């Protein structure tokens, strides 16, 4: 049972620049002191990435502003989130996000992650509902509150769970019937923007889902310190968490491989003529 | 995963009418090592056994089960008229006959929505010019060779790119270093000298 | 033991607001929630609602939703209730209560009784 | 909103007699997620501020041991005394905690 | 990292990646990005 | 001549044991347009289908 959290349909989203982000290891082979050109669905450098702010707005403005819209899935998506206290918990992928078609539910409680692809009738605004108490000063159990019915399940998988301080990055891609997740976790300290630096994502898992994926919706966990059984959707607060979504595109990259096998730099071969000439000349310095 | 794939145990109690291997030679299966091995099983008609192959057309390959063009694997099929047919008919095996678009490789569609073939929605009442998507095979013991049920198992894997856990029945030996030897590491053959790294 | 200190009996004119004070000892109002209560021998006792000192907001009941306001300040261990203007319905006994999260009301003061000329 | 009814209105029994009071509700009190019944029981004397008796049917709290024993259902709720005691002149109420407002019953009185 | 781009088949008096400022026409093409 | 070649109508009432196409792909047969189309029909033995 879910009671609609917000009446406001949408707010005008504002975008930031994804400077040199979202680079993932293309293959599982080791290379040292090697400049390597690889074609895949990479995220374009210096792209436009939608910035979502699920935070409590000031009391003068309307009491609710947190947003979890159903966003398109276009040949894979890039997802990041700068947060503390694990506000973001899981995502939901599927075509219609309703009962007639199958959809992928990937939700992660701090101790564990559940990945089920089953026909799900979803709530408009799904949220994991945590509660907190004042006398004990401890945080308590949660309520799932994400789907009304689950039927014809075909795959279950359970594994170890996968200012601002935490910067988590994920890349989702569905190719040839498999759903692949690339991840990276990095402590950071710039509060409101994507860091200016290079980070390489590592292959977490690839799944044999075989489902059509057209749209995805993020799952946020909400906290209220009082519970009554007959009245809900009143008193929920989003804390302070921000997530970012970008879209992948078929592009060619040239990668710098370090002595210890890490990816330290990469070049977008379609940014400008200078980047193209670097990509063709296989050198990061052009004379 | 995590098992030796010695197929000699299938020699006494199994007889396959079509074994085809794509991306690998059938004589080399005893020396390799396979990673990310998957076993896909279903039951189809005799005339549709040809449709489980890359780049084929037909109802099965269009609406039911599509194979990638770059497929590393083997396809195995055998007649099952002695187990998958009843005298009155076997209406437990279903197939999809109508769909709006062809399937992408290795996709599965389990929806049972009514397909509108006319120019007027029927609102899921199964009226005129709108039919139920699924039909049932009629398998009888007195039907023709091409109308008998066939079991098809397709095995998908990759070779010599990632860590593997299946391997074949070949027995390993000791490690000799600083000498010129032939080596077979997880199916990868070659010649050279091995040193600590 | 927890005990509460409450406004004494009041005799007032109609057509004007009224203020009440509910006091606590042994804890901070932030630690709990605060309910208010008005009681009538005939027509029974009524339930007003809860105010959260930590939130800075308050959720009221619907019968009292009109003509009611709740305020709190942590500086003193005191919570306050006020009404827009005194009607015959408001000419009643009044109580304040403390409500634990995920729980019942646990503390009730001596009370306050409003009589009108 | 939830409405509460109580019975008996008033009953007179001797000290040591068994007495039972029952109050009935028009809606269910059970909450599936916790499987917990959000109901309490109160006892009050004239001119004494109402004080909570232990909720969730676990009526046992500090005081004289097992003063009053209670039983409840999804829609029905009863309180029992195995032996009426002279000191415990009491008036009782039934309240619910399922939705706003927390209902107050019609009241029950016990006389000796 | 500043660059100039020479489009040798376009006549600036368009089929260019960007127009920016300081567009100069030459008989060898249109030079965009140089003064 | 002068007809749309929608072979999806053959899916319900026909089952072919051997479909082989020379010079055209079965997956591309639904997108092209054919010139000078003729249909030859005859009946032979099982071993003579090859
Ligand atoms: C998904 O699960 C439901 C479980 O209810 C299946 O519904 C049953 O379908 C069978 C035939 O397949 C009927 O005999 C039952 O009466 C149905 N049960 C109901 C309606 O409660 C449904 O078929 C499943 N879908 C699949 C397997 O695709
Ligand atoms: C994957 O799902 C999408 C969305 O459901 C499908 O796109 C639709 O396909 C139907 C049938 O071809 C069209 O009528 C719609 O216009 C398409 N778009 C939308 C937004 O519905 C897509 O065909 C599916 N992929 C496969 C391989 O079936
Ligand atoms: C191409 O660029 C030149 C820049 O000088 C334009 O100017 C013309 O130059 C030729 C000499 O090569 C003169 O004969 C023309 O009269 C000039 N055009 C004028 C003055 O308008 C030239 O027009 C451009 N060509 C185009 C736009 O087609
Ligand atoms: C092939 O032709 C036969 C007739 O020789 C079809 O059988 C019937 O055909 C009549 C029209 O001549 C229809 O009115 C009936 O409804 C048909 N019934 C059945 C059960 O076939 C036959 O359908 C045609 N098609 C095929 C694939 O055999
Ligand atoms: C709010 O939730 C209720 C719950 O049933 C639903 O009926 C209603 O349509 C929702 N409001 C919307 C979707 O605007
Ligand atoms: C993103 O798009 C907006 C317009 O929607 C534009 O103003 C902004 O410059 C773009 N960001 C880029 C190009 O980095
Ligand atoms: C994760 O742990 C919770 C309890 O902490 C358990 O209820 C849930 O079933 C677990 N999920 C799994 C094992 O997938
Ligand atoms: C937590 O708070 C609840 C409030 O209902 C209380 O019953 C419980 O004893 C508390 N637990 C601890 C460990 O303080």
């Amino acid at each position: 049972q879910c009671v609609n959290l917000t009446t406001r349909t949408q707010l005008p989203p504002a975008y930031t620049n994804s400077f040199t982000r979202g680079v993932y290891y293309p293959d599982k082979v080791f290379r040292s002191s090697v400049l390597h050109s690889t074609q895949d669905l990479f995220l374009p450098f210096f792209s436009n990435v939608t910035w979502f702010h699920a935070i409590h707005v000031s009391g003068t403005n309307g009491t609710k502003r947190f947003d979890n819209p159903v966003l398109p899935f276009n040949d894979g998506v890039y997802f990041a989130s700068t947060e503390k206290s694990n506000i973001i918990r899981g995502w939901i992928f599927g075509t219609t996000l309703d009962s007639k078609t199958q959809s992928l539910l990937i939700v992660n409680n701090a101790t564990n992650v559940v990945i089920k692809v089953c026909e799900f009738q979803f709530c408009n605004d799904p949220f994991l509902g945590v509660y907190y108490h004042k006398n004990n000063k401890s945080w308590m159990e949660s309520e799932f509150r994400v789907y009304s019915s689950a039927n014809n399940c075909t795959f279950e998988y359970v594994s170890q769970p996968f200012n601002f301080k935490n910067l988590r990055e994920f890349v989702f891609k569905n190719i040839d019937g498999y759903f692949k997740i690339y991840s990276k976790h990095t402590p950071i300290n710039l509060v409101r923007d994507l860091p200016q630096g290079f980070s390489a994502l590592e292959p977490l898992v690839d799944l044999p889902i075989g489902i059509n994926i057209t749209r995805f919706q993020t799952l946020l966990a909400l906290h209220r310190s009082y519970l009554t059984p007959g009245d809900s959707s009143s008193g929920w607060t989003a804390g302070a968490a921000a997530y970012y979504v970008g879209y992948l595109q078929p592009r060619t990259f040239l990668l710098k491989y370090n002595e210890n096998g890490t990816i330290t730099d990469a070049v977008d071969c379609a940014l400008d003529p200078l980047s193209e000439t670097k990509c063709t000349l296989k050198s990061f310095t052009v004379e | 995963s995590n098992c030796v794939a010695d197929y000699s145990v299938l020699y006494n109690s199994a007889s396959f009418s079509t074994f085809k291997c794509y991306g690998v030679s059938p004589t080399k299966l005893n020396d390799l090592c396979f990673t990310n091995v998957y076993a896909d099983s279903f039951v189809i008609r005799g005339d549709e056994v040809r449709q489980i192959a890359p780049g084929q057309t037909g109802k099965i390959a269009d609406y039911n089960y599509k194979l990638p063009d770059d497929f590393t694997g083997c396809v195995i099929a055998w007649n099952s008229n002695n187990l998958d047919s009843k005298v009155g008919g076997n209406y437990n095996y279903l197939y999809r006959l109508f769909r709006k678009s062809n399937l992408k490789p290795f996709e599965r569609d389990i929806s049972t929505e009514i397909y509108q073939a006319g120019s007027t929605p029927c609102n899921g009442v199964e009226g005129f010019n709108c039919y139920f998507p699924l039909q049932s095979y009629g398998f009888q013991p007195t039907n023709g060779v091409g109308y008998q049920p066939y079991r098809v198992v397709v095995l998908s894997f990759e070779l010599l790119h990632a860590p593997a856990t299946v391997c074949g029945p070949k027995k390993s030996t000791n490690l000799v270093k600083n000498k010129c030897v032939n080596f077979n590491f997880n199916g990868l053959t070659g010649t050279g000298v091995l040193t600590e790294s | 033991e927890v005990q509460l200190q409450q406004s004494g009996a009041e005799l007032v004119r109609p057509g004007a607001l009224v203020k009440l004070s509910c006091k606590a000892s042994g804890f901070n109002i932030k630690d709990y929630f605060v309910h208010w209560v008005k009681q009538r021998p005939v027509q029974g006792l009524e339930w007003i609602g809860w105010i959260d000192p930590e939130n800075g907001n308050t959720i009221y009941g619907p019968k009292f939703q009109g003509k009611a306001s709740l305020a709190a300040d942590t500086s003193s261990n005191t919570g306050y209730l006020q009404l827009s203007s005194l009607t015959s319905e408001d000419t009643a006994v009044y109580y304040c209560a403390r409500w634990d999260g995920y729980e019942t009301l646990d503390y009730w003061g001596q009370g306050t009784s409003v009589t009108v000329s | 909103d939830i409405v509460m009814s109580q019975s008996p209105s008033s009953l007179a029994v001797s000290v040591g007699e068994k007495v039972t009071m029952s109050c009935q509700s028009s809606q269910s009190l059970l909450y599936s997620n916790n499987e917990k019944n959000y109901l309490a029981w109160y006892q009050q004397k004239p001119g004494h501020s109402p004080k909570l008796l232990l909720y969730w049917a676990s009526t046992r709290e500090s005081g004289v041991p097992d003063r009053f024993t209670g039983s409840g259902s999804g829609t029905a709720f009863t309180l029992t005394i195995s032996s009426v005691k002279a000191e415990d002149l009491a008036v009782y109420y039934c309240q619910q905690y399922y939705n706003y407002p927390y209902t107050f019953g019609g009241g029950t009185k016990l006389e000796i | 990292n500043q660059v100039a781009v020479l489009y040798q088949d376009v006549n600036c008096t368009w089929r260019v990646y960007s127009t920016g400022s300081n567009v100069f026409q030459t008989r060898a093409g249109c030079l965009i990005g140089a003064e």
